């Protein structure tokens, strides 16, 4: 995690 | 009785839910159209999928402590919860006159034979069904509803989680706010073990979640389903 969107999405 | 934490909590989950979950439905209209002439439901149920985890992700984020957690801690909560909050979430479109989940319209009325169209069996399709029938049986209120997304979200015990501790402290928080509101506002006969019977349902959902994982692992392996999915899918439930 290497997971920018999950990251972008939470704030 | 309620505390005003505890009532404050519950005005803040009803909200949360209510700024997430669109009961128009009307984004469907966005997604790759459902096709039922194999895997010809995979693109509009990816994206739907897709959709509701973005929606998931939102009401997290408004789950009283979840802010005080690292943002590793975050991210494994939301990626093993995803799909069990989905298939919690979904119970509201859920009807038990045809066992099927009407989101408005003929065309955005699942059955069984649809997800078994998005390259599912009924090994988990059968399971999903009754959990979605015994949940219904439960006839929460609405605000015990949004208790058990945010208790199922905010879970100790999923794999990666690093500050076990402070997860258990904002659960806990959110368990004592369900049990008392049980007792000061749910009724009998419906309150007879109304909780353990909501607990129940969350270890149903750790079951389903484990299959839905072994049958994503295989759909998705083969490159040709893999790329009908979404990149949010593929980040969230893995490749
Ligand atoms: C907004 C919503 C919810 O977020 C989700 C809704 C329905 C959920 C469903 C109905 C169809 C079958 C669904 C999508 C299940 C299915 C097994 C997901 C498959 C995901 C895949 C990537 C193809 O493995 C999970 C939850 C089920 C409609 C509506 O209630």
């Amino acid at each position: 995690k290497n997971h920018p969107m999950l990251m972008n999405l939470l704030k | 009785k309620l505390s005003e934490e505890q009532q404050h909590i519950i005005a803040i989950l009803l909200d949360a839910h209510h700024k997430t979950y669109d009961p128009t439905y009307a984004d469907f209209r966005d997604f790759r159209p459902p096709v039922r002439m194999p895997l010809s439901m995979l693109p509009h149920l990816a994206d739907l999928v897709s959709y509701s985890i973005q929606k998931v992700i939102g009401f997290a984020k408004m789950i009283p402590g979840f802010r005080d957690l690292t943002s590793d801690d975050q991210i494994v909560l939301l990626k093993s919860s995803a799909i069990e909050v989905i298939m919690l979430r979904s119970n509201q479109s859920f009807t038990m006159d045809d066992m099927s989940w009407d989101c408005g319209s003929q065309d955005y009325k699942y059955d069984v034979t649809d997800v078994s169209k998005a390259g599912h069996t009924l090994e988990l399709i059968e399971p999903l069904i009754k959990f979605q029938v015994g949940l219904k049986k439960l006839n929460l209120h609405e605000e015990e509803h949004v208790l058990l997304m945010a208790i199922c979200i905010v879970s100790p015990d999923r794999p990666g989680v690093q500050d076990a501790k402070l997860v258990e402290a904002i659960q806990d928080r959110l368990s004592n706010t369900l049990q008392t509101y049980i007792r000061c506002r749910h009724p009998p006969p419906g309150s007879h073990q109304l909780y353990a019977k909501m607990i129940q349902k969350l270890a149903d959902l750790r079951s389903l979640n484990e299959e839905h994982s072994k049958q994503y692992r295989s759909l998705s392996f083969q490159p040709e389903n893999s790329m009908k999915l979404t990149p949010l899918v593929l980040e969230v439930f893995g490749n």
